[PDB]
RNA sequence: GCUUGACUGCGAGCGUGACGGCGCGAGCAGGUGCGAAAGCAGGUCAUAGUGAUCCGGUGGUUCUGAAUGGAAGGGCCAUCGCUCAACGGAUAAAAGGUACUCCGGG
RNA sequence: UGAGCCUUGAUGUGUAGGAUAGGUGGGAGGCUUUGAAGUGUGGACGCCAGUCUGCAUGGAGCCGACCUUGAAAUACCACCCUUUAAUGUUUGAUGUUCUAACGUUGACCCGUAAUCCGGGUUGCGGACAGUGUCUGGUGGGUAGUUUGACUGGGGCGGUCU
RNA sequence: GUUUAUUAAAAACACAGCACUGUGCAAACACGAAAGUGGACGUAUACGGUGUGACGCCUGCCCGGUGUAAACGGCGGCCGUAACUAUAACGGUCCUAAGGUAG
RNA sequence: UUUUGUAUAAUGGGUCAGCGACUUAUAUUCUGUAGCAAGGUUAACCGAAUAGGGGAGCCGAAGGGAAACCGAGUCUUAACUGGGCGUUAAGUUGCAGGGUAUAGACCCGAAACCCGGUGAUCUAGCCAUGGGCAGGUUGAAGGUUGGGUAACACUAACUGGAGGACCGAACCGACUAAUGUUGAAAAAUUAGCGGAUGACUUGUGGCUGGGGGUGAAAGGCCAAUCAAACCGGGAGAUAGCU
RNA sequence: UAAGGUGAUAUGAACCGUUAUAACCGGCGAUUUCCGAAUGGGGAAACCCAGUGUGUUUCGACACACUAUCAUUAACUGAAUCCAUAGGUUAAUGAGGCGAACCGGGGGAACUGAAACAUCUAAGUACCCCGAGGAAAAGAAAUCAACCGAGAUUCCCCCAG
């Protein structure tokens, strides 16, 4: 689901995307472990900002 | 206890209901799983027992907003 | 030999049964058939040939239509599916064998 | 590896034929010596008529109604149908790798002069194990189905309208 | 030895022995909606379930349906064979897997 | 009292005194009485509180048809000579009484089902800690010597003291006979009987709780009870029975 | 307020007071043994067994204030593990228990009727559990109605069996 990388984990990232991914990787690698940022419709707008 | 921590899920008592229409009383139980989280700010391992249909909605929040109202009533990590 | 009166809407009044039922039924109106005509025909010489209620199938009736016009559903008419044979037909739902038998009594 | 798909390009004989031209639509100027029609096969399709392209005979025409075809453009521009090819996207099967999910009734350390519990480190399995929701089958081990009425001391056996 | 204390003490129950089945440990199985416990601070010469009932002659044949039958089970015909019958340890058949051994 | 039939030997009462059974609450129907009369009546409430106000609402004077609808006519059918149902004939509000239905509903009296608690001081089993078993008799393994063998095997004394061994006291149990059967005693006594060094028995404390427990298994026991304990409640369960 | 009184079975004894300190009746304050939430540890209820600061012209043993549990906050300490949590102690606040009915919520049967019986029914009733108060709950429409309109919630009588 929508939630968008920051690390240099292999080829689905580029420092940043909006992609549709498994709920493991989400919830198992990027949820409480780090390199992401849940999607709630103002961090994903608030990190296009930065 | 079988308590869903997040969204307050709970079990209740449902029927089996036959061809016959016998009533059984049956309880409906919650897909609650243990799952293990790590803060960054309290430096911490913490596990918690959770639906997961809760484990979706601490994927939309975020682990941070809900402890903010985990903290609030009388839960314990 | 000719024909559909084995037609619809009826029908006073009656017998027989606790009732439902069954049976005759003069005669009205429309439309028919036979006969030259008078007249007769609302099934089978009569007494048995039967399955009611519920559910489902088919068509119609613009009868109703939870805001309106529809529609759905319901109601009315005609009809069909049951050895419901235990047949005036108890519930959606049991049949049997003990020769695998046992107890009590005469 | 099987199925769909995104982009790139070919792909289609009533029959003759510069050429096996798909459908409805615009259209009278475009290219080649930064090397062209017209002829040939290999893998390839086949009604062996030939075409696609790698290669190649060749060195100056193709073209627009064209002098041919029942239906005219491989001069150009568009959404497309069938066939078929390429990596890749998407979804399944097979087996392998992981170490993060998870389990650990393996060992160690701390809270802790604690066989509880919690945390860390390490190892072992491992996307199984185990669990929630729905559902197919099995299951007189258990239950509900209640399993009808008339019969003269009597052994047979029937009857119900 | 034990049992129906208060109408039945035994031919009933149990019994060592013998045998079968299952269980590889975080065991089978059981009490538990779960934690946990028993099994067991035991490890296939151990444990659970079942059958028989000391001992001797002994347990013969069959794995087709659910190689293994001391499981759920079966052990039927035709002729041949132990001095004048019958029975047939044994050896063929009917392809149904095969037919009552000893006493 | 029940019966076709009771003095019947079919059931009940020893006697007396006291208590004790067709009611209450809500709808509906009928009769009598009472006001008003094509009208009758108020519910909640206000209230100087059984007064008065308050007519929201109910019944009836119009019915037919399933209904739209039509209307003193309606339904059926194309329409009836027609047929069924109604029409100009008074109901309503009170009170009392006789019924109906709902509730325990004239009164007393089941095997059963479920819920919440209490019991392992009795008994069944287990665990932990202690105690008891008079006396006599028989004599296993092992140790030594002799006979026998190349040496064991086998044999004869002595030592040794093992037995789910024997006889038999306390103790445990009750197989026979007798008494007791309104008992001495809601299971004992008297005389015989079996075990009595073990699978023995006992004191103390704990554990196992009812659709369960326990059970060397009788469906035995769980407080003199058990083919599902007691206490309280659903419960005044239900009865076509007396 | 007072000439009577020291409660009753219950006399008797010993007394007090009579014009203002007898008794009677009321408000306030204190004492308020022990068990019992029971609260220092235990405990077979009215019992047993301890520690810290304060006091003994008799400084032995003891009395006084304390020392139970949970939740939150603050402070001081404080692991593997740097940072920081967990953990320990203290201070403050609140609670623990009882109570006839009423309220909200979570579980929640069978007897009986249906003349059998399983749908239904009894019934969200009996019973159990948690919490709160003098009331609780609910309460200002994502509510109705039908083209007119109603205008939070609560209770009663009709509509309406």
């Amino acid at each position: 689901m929508q939630v968008i990388l920051l690390d240099k984990v292999a080829n689905l990232g580029s420092l940043g995307d909006q992609v549709n991914v498994k709920a493991g990787y989400a919830r198992n690698f990027l949820v409480p472990q780090g390199k992401a940022v849940p999607a709630t419709k103002k961090n994903i707008e608030f990190f296009e900002a930065r | 206890s079988r308590v869903c921590q997040v969204t307050g899920k709970r079990p209740v008592t449902g029927n089996n209901r036959s061809h016959a229409l016998n009533a059984t009383k049956r309880r409906f139980l919650p897909n609650l799983h243990s799952h293990r989280f790590w803060v960054e700010s309290e430096k911490r391992f913490v596990t918690l027992r959770v639906s997961a249909k809760g484990m979706r909605v601490i994927d939309k929040k975020g682990i941070d907003t809900v402890l903010a109202e985990l903290r609030a009533r009388g839960e314990k990590y």
